[PDB]
């Protein structure tokens, strides 16, 4: 009974686990793309600015 | 009029005119070089003095050189006559197969369709494609995203829909190709001839191409999408006709924006994107509409950068789309050709509403049975693929069935892998899945139900198989 | 990790 | 005399403003009184940004600039094999000067559309990881990309080594000039890098131009179009020729330089609007030309240096999309003894096997399929605690065929000698021989095989493929081979 | 010729001439200041105006202040009469010691070396620190950079490589401080009296100074690099003797251009460095190169913007050197010290046809199971651990004890790592660590390893780790 | 003044940042381009100048000294901020705090990882070097071995008595405000956790031990601690008293 | 400002000054700044900015001829507390409460975040050491069960030590205990105003810190007023 408890608590286990990961990665890489954007936007508009200033 | 060159900045040229002074969007053609370079203004700069951007390379440009004001816009050459031929961004034949003989030339730059004249019915362009007609109707005059690579028959889904479009609606094709690479450009000219989409001996030419090679400044690349739109225009205004317009690709269609922006001084918005990105995908997405006379349904390639879809870039394309056909490489790999992905691949009119309700049911539990049997994928090669229930193992059954019956033989492979390419209708289409679903055919070989064109056809390839 | 199954048999062994 | 002749209003960071030079046209270039060039890259309505192609220090206010009248153009020739030139062509190993009999110029439109043809003839780079999974042909632009000290250089480098063979025998068809084009890298690395190819014996045809970061931007910018047209020259001559652009991110960097301070409009990373056009019209100039027009090719591998592994950056994303393939370097499995770190499961070839000898294509597609799988399981690899033997075969055939794909540096191998090591692991005569030990076999077989097996290597050559003789042939090599391996 | 000072904002100047404009590069000794102010031109505006920038500071400066045309670019004194004196930018002596009497000077901007003037010998160079002699080994006369970011041990790790290599070094020295603290030229000048590098009575100095610290104007810290390689330059053409030519830090000659970049109206590149970053770098480092009249052993120590590699200064840096030694912060904060990352430290010299080829395998071997560790550590990070084959278990141990093997107590950083300073053979090198990886010291503790000498000291220490 | 004048000084910036942000606005108001996040480009030399003055005069010159304490607010714990980074490449060193730490009762929330000193033991007494000395790099370790071993790794001894000491000495240098301790009395309560006699204490019980053993001492045996403050430095008898007086102490306390 | 001036000084009454949103007060500078012709600072915010908040904020302020207590609410835009805004105006508070959108998506109302808001008044000798004592307890715990939430979101709560078990159940109790019903929101909390005084907060907290309460249903401690409820609510569940 030990084994079977065993492996079925721990299949039940893994499997929301890799379920909860994949949805953390999913939340990160949406993130991660805000930040890139936001970069992006930030350096430029420094450029402008420092253009727009001579 | 005649203008004079004052200033050269790059591809910013700035001509100045005594008498005359050319309207914004207007053509101007400078005089003294042998390739024909083509200004177009897009600002008064005051004192008699206009901003162009140039078409092509602006080395050798003098001050004081003369300039034509074509007191037009960029004409193109347009008709009938225009199919099977390679056009450039200006109308300049390119293939080195001598003038377009036409007798109607049209503006590139032309506003879209007034309110009136939107069509207020949605209809779908039935393709002829089971995969496409059944998950994702293309929404007849919307524009459709096609997602994909390369090396998925993405070129060969392009000759079919032109194909199966013109031989099922009269509609010719137009392929309008934005940032296009000299060297798939001529092996596109080269393979649609080999399909028969284009052909130099009969006119069965059912395409007609423009170019905007990589080699082309911002501006050149950023209106050939106009031009071909314009080739377009023509059938659809004039012959009442349903044509195809396809976008290869769209993205750099707004990266030229961005680029020609940029030149001209505009101050970069959000990831640096031209500020007006919203009218300049509006105005040109616009024309492609539905009106009381033809249609044009554009099926424009879609490039997603940074895999970010909520960048602004493929964010303002999004809100363009009708439908999407994503061209995935692992259904490919299955043998499944067309490669289109039938859980990615979705549409706006597959609605009950537009599409009919007996059609949203069928595409939905042809979603929904692909779905489920995917559930069980897992289940398959760990509790062993008999410990399902009999219902777990007639859905894997059939949805393997279905998923085998979503290949059909393209037109295009006839010249390749000797077998007759196959036209299902709208209505046969429903009504296969629609047996497979009820499971009327739960005794014949999955393998009956592949690369087959009607379920009938499949039938008879199951008696064959024994 | 093996769920609990560890922890509620041992609050209980002992 | 503001016509022919003008005065320089302001002098500072390479612009000259130069006042007059109404007849001037645009991208012509100028002599400064100091008898400096320049190139009038702005033509404004008072003034002719010249861009200085050097030490502005010989310019001052009032310095009388005149029109030479000739554009930038270069040298071409067969005269420039084993020869260092600048940008401008000019040599620069001091071994006299170039026979400069034929000139063509740096700027010129790429060849049409139709003058092309399908890419068919290989461009062996002498890789086996490249040759067998990412096919390069004649008339493509391949990209190499990565982050610094990847391996970049590396790959260019043994590509232009293993074109020796060809270059030695007497298959003209095959003989392909290979023209090397440094920008801002430092003349210490380049010396090193002439002195290897001269040590290999390669520079005999090879010609080699660079820009170093002493060089002004303008001159940075010119040197890989100036290599180009250096190939276009054998390309149209139905002669094959190969070009590397090392690197175009450097070049873009300086060509930055000149129109900020040109005052032109920056946009992302404060790159021109124009930056894109800039490498496509270069990289669009390599093609394969039809037998009408003479038959050649010239094939380039530009260089592009990521940071952090971003491709989605500016320049990245143009030249990524200008080309036709990209060859991804990954720091990572250089340290995990991935030797070349070429990503094969990114690395991508839109010409494929179009571009494919018979005999690799055989061997290529089996390796490639069980590699994917590999990868697929990859990850379960490390935690097999309890696998099926089919997964673990997966893993067993995976870590063989990597480290086949492993090849030492300077040392590019024929293509029969490449699908001769593929043949051993992708038939499994490797899966049971320890992952560690597959290195030194495949140094042990290969050596093997090319010294009392030249007809077999040869044999496979001439049937252009792996007929049944030599695939029972080999079997009887490599299983007497394996037991003489483990004894 | 005379020319006026018109406009004056921080220490960019603007002077204008009646007649005879002075050429670019050319310096202007500003008239009327108890200190020689000198003005280097970098721009002609126009309208017999020039720009310029300021090598002190312009307070004080009044707009009509004349201005007088050296007519040669910023000269200083070069030869054995600048050994054990500290130079100032301009060449002025701010030792205290009097005048440099030097017979001639040289002018600090100069050409680089021609194409055909570059040498392709490489030899390796035994500065005796363990990670670096094992995988990035220094050659005998090529340019070395210490990539690091604020806190990791660049200065520290520049300064043992003085103590070694300088010190036991068959000719002259220069070091040039540009943009560093005040106080660290203080301290490297005593130390190295002490050392006796610098006799301040008979002359047997062998290093020369140059300093242009973090109180210096932007003007200043631009130019003491070039002051001081001008120094190097000279012992290593007009001399041909075997130079070394320590900076720290030459990041501070491209953060001053940035400085006064926005005064000199340029317009702002990638994270705002001025658009002449690579070219004001490739014209500068390219004179820092062996030719074949003299062979010069760089060592400079570039500094990483908020540790950020990426950023456009040391980033482009790379590309102009032959050995990289990158730090790293993770590394310095787990203990290792110096805190080089094994996995990002690379030499040109790393060929097994120059090292030679156990050398190279033992390199090798040592970053595989190091990188192998950093793919494991993710995999189990909050996952457990017992569940990793006997192989998976024994290369975590055996990289973790190389991790700790790696760190080598200096000498310069004893008041910081409270341990005597030891220096380890590169043949001891190769020996501990090719029996690391045979695993024959697979009995001994990891913090047998952790900070020692020669494996001798790590086995000895094991036994002596008794309890 | 003070400085040239042999006397010592100390000056605390509070808060450097808040100095920064009025200079961009001076200078862009000045219509001088913005720079990165609008600074100036000359806003390293802002600090660079400033902290530079800073520093210890030789006796021929008074021998007199400033001190510069600079502080500087980090947004969102983000030290790639512009002007975080300047100040910490011109300072000799940083004390970096840390909100976590505080609330997790380490208070001063001092990161002992994220703080160095760019001058060491050449600012202690022998004393302090004695107790002091390397305690910083066995901490960094400790933390990396308690980080790897957040589990039963199967711990050895020396990995254990690695962190038992840790957390020991981790809470010995937990202190309030207002009560600044002596040289003397702090290698004290530092001596009794770096040579390990309270290894076997709870932890939390060491709170108040440092409490009672500084009274106890402070006390009694003012002598011994009076000594250490005039030899600066812990002698033979020192160590030996020391040793037996927390041993017993100690003893006593786990009553 | 100027009305609440008055009152202070002229009428040295105590004047209770409440403003709604001072955010906007720089916001609205932004806009204008723009057209007043100067170059934008970080953010494209006003370069005055500090100076603005400065000269305004200083005014707003108790002197020895009069107090003012002053209620200022924060607009903090794209919930960025790093924006030029709130940032620049934290040092300017003696107290600040520092909303959470996270915080109130669980429910948790008022929406304060305990281990951001602060207050200087938070001192032994004067809040007394029984409140600092247990101030600190509650924010320790919450603090430690932060740390914690990580490989909870992965590995759940079940690779946890019963220790961490206890802190994480007690920290959960102690989240909810915080949460107290507002009268002006009893349309949406569905609970009558509770008011609880300092003297049953304290105790509240030592009593769940001490353990005395580990065997209630955390929802027990969900929008309750003195301990008092938690528990009888927490009968009512059974
Ligand atoms: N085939 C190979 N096998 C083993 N090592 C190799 C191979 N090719 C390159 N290397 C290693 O990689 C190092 C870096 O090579 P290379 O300089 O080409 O990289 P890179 O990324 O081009 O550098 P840079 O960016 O500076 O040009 C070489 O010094 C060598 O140690
Ligand atoms: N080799 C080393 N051993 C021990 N501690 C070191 C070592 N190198 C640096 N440190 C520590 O790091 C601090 C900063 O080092 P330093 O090199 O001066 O900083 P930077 O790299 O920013 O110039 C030193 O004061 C010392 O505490
Ligand atoms: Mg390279
Ligand atoms: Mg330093």
């Amino acid at each position: 009974e030990s084994t079977t408890s065993e492996q079925s608590a721990r299949m039940t286990a893994m499997d929301n686990a890799s379920k909860n990961a994949s949805e953390m990665i999913d939340k990160l890489t949406l993130t991660f793309n805000r930040t890139r954007q936001a970069v992006i936007t930030k350096e430029l508009i420094e450029i402008i600015s420092g253009a727009a200033a001579l | 009029t005649t203008g004079r060159i004052v200033a050269v900045i790059g591809a910013v040229v700035d001509v100045q005119f005594d008498e005359g002074l050319p309207p914004i969007l207007n053509a101007l053609e400078v005089q003294g070089r042998e390739t024909r370079l083509v200004l177009e203004v897009a600002q008064h700069l005051g004192e008699s003095t206009v901003r162009t951007i140039a078409m092509d390379g602006t080395e050798g440009l003098v001050r004081g050189q003369k300039v034509l004001d074509s007191g037009a816009p960029i004409r193109i050459p347009v008709g009938p006559e225009t199919l099977g031929r390679i056009m450039n961004v200006i109308g300049e034949p390119i293939d080195e197969r001598g003038p377009i003989k036409t007798k109607q030339f049209a503006a590139i730059h032309a506003e879209a369709p007034e309110f009136v004249e939107m069509s207020v019915e949605q209809e779908i362009l039935v393709t002829g494609i089971k995969v496409v007609d059944l998950l994702a109707p293309y929404a007849k005059g919307g524009k459709i995203g096609l997602f994909g690579g390369a090396g998925v028959g993405k070129t060969v889904l392009i000759m079919e829909l032109i194909n199966n479009v013109a031989k099922a609606h009269g509609g010719y094709s137009v392929f309008a190709g934005v940032g296009e690479r000299t060297r798939e450009g001529n092996d596109l000219y080269h393979e649609m001839i080999e399909s028969g989409v284009i052909n130099l001996k009969d006119a069965t030419s059912k395409v007609a191409l423009v170019y905007g090679q990589m080699n082309e400044p911002p501006g050149a690349r950023a209106r050939v999408a106009l031009t071909g739109l314009t080739v377009a225009e023509y059938f659809r205004d004039q012959e009442g006709q349903d044509v195809l317009l396809f976008i290869d690709n769209i993205f750099r269609f707004t990266q030229a924006g961005s680029e020609v922006s940029a030149l001209l001084g505009r101050i970069p918005s959000a990831v640096g994107y031209q500020p007006t990105l919203a009218t300049d995908m509006g105005t040109m997405q616009e024309r492609i509409t539905t009106t009381k006379k033809g249609s044009i349904t554009s099926v424009q390639a879609i490039y997603v950068p940074a895999d970010d879809l909520t960048d602004p870039a493929p964010a303002t394309t999004f809100a363009h789309l009708d439908a999407t056909t994503v061209l995935s490489r692992a259904i490919a790999e299955l043998g499944i050709y067309p490669a289109v992905d039938p859980l990615d691949s979705t549409s706006r009119i597959m609605d009950p509403n537009i599409v009919g309700s007996e059609h949203y049911d069928v595409a939905r539990g042809v979603q929904k049975i692909l779905q489920d049997y995917k559930s069980l994928q897992d289940i398959i090669a760990i509790l062993g693929m008999d410990e399902l229930s009999e219902e777990d193992k007639l859905t894997v059954s059939r949805a393997r069935k279905i998923q085998r019956f979503l290949s059909q033989p393209f037109q295009v492979a006839e010249v390749f892998t000797g077998h007759l390419g196959k036209l299902v209708p709208l209505k046969e289409t429903i009504k296969g899945f629609q047996q497979i679903l009820a499971g009327e055919y739960d005794h014949l070989p999955e393998q009956a139900f592949y690369m087959v064109g009607p379920i009938e056809e499949a039938v008879a390839k199951a008696d064959k198989l024994a | 990790l093996c769920g609990a199954i560890h922890s509620s048999v041992a609050k209980q062994m002992k | 005399d503001l016509e022919e002749t003008g005065r320089v209003l302001s002098i500072g960071d390479g612009i000259a403003r130069v006042h007059g030079l109404r007849n001037v046209q645009a991208e012509e270039m100028v002599e400064f009184s100091s008898g400096l060039k320049g190139m009038s890259l702005n033509l404004e309505p008072d003034n002719v940004g010249v861009v200085v192609f050097g030490n502005d220090k010989l310019i001052k206010e009032g310095d009388i600039v005149k029109r030479t009248g000739a554009i930038v153009d270069v040298p071409v020739g067969e005269e420039l094999l084993g020869r260092v030139v600048d940008a401008l062509g000019n040599a620069i190993d001091g071994k006299g000067p170039i026979g400069s009999k034929a000139r063509r110029r740096v700027g010129l439109k790429a060849p049409g559309i139709i003058p092309r043809i399908s890419v068919r003839e290989p461009m062996q780079t002498g890789i086996k990881a490249v040759d067998s999974l990412v096919p390069i042909g004649r008339g493509q632009r391949e990209l190499i990309i990565g982050d610094r000290q990847t391996g970049k250089t590396s790959i260019a480098i043994d590509t232009i080594i293993n074109q020796k063979r060809f270059n030695d025998g007497t298959d003209e068809k095959k003989k392909l000039y290979c023209i090397y084009v440094a920008i801002g890298q430092k003349r210490s690395t380049v010396a090193q890098l002439v002195k290897r190819l001269t040590d290999a014996d390669a520079m005999k045809y090879t010609i080699v131009v660079s820009a170093t970061a002493s060089d002004a931007a303008p001159l940075q910018y010119l040197a890989p179009y100036s290599g180009c047209s250096m190939g276009e020259y054998f390309r149209d001559n139905g002669k094959h020729a190969l070009i590397i652009y090392d690197d175009l991110s450097k070049q873009a960097v300086a060509y930055r330089q000149m129109s900020l301070l040109l005052r032109r409009p920056p946009g992302r990373e404060a790159y021109p609007g124009d930056v894109f056009y800039l490498h496509s019209r270069l990289l669009e100039r390599a093609a394969k030309m039809n037998d009408a027009f003479g038959g050649g090719s010239l094939t380039a591998l530009p260089v592009i240096e990521t940071q952090a592994g971003d491709v989605s950056a500016y320049i990245p994303t143009n030249v990524i999309s200008i080309t036709d393939g990209q060859i991804f370097l990954e720091t990572e499995l250089f340290y995990k003894g991935i030797r070349p770190a070429i990503n094969v499961g990114l690395s991508v070839s839109r010409v494929g096997s179009a571009a494919q000898t018979r005999a690799m294509k055989q061997v290529a597609g089996t390796m490639k399929l069980e590699l994917a799988q590999y990868r697929e399981v990859a990850a379960f690899a490390q935690f097999g605690s309890d696998l099926d033997a089919a997964t673990q075969q997966l893993l067993s055939r995976g870590v063989r065929l990597t480290e086949l794909l492993k090849q030492g540096q300077y040392s590019p191998m024929a293509i029969e000698e490449q699908v001769a090591v593929i043949y051993a692991g992708v038939r499994g005569y490797l899966d049971k021989l320890e992952p560690s030990k597959i290195t030194k076999f495949e140094n042990a077989f290969l050596s093997h095989v090319i010294s009392q097996h030249q007809a077999l290597l040869g044999k496979i050559r001439t049937d252009g493929k792996i007929s049944e003789e030599s695939d029972a042939k080999l079997k009887e090599i490599v299983t007497n081979f394996l037991a003489g391996f483990e004894a």
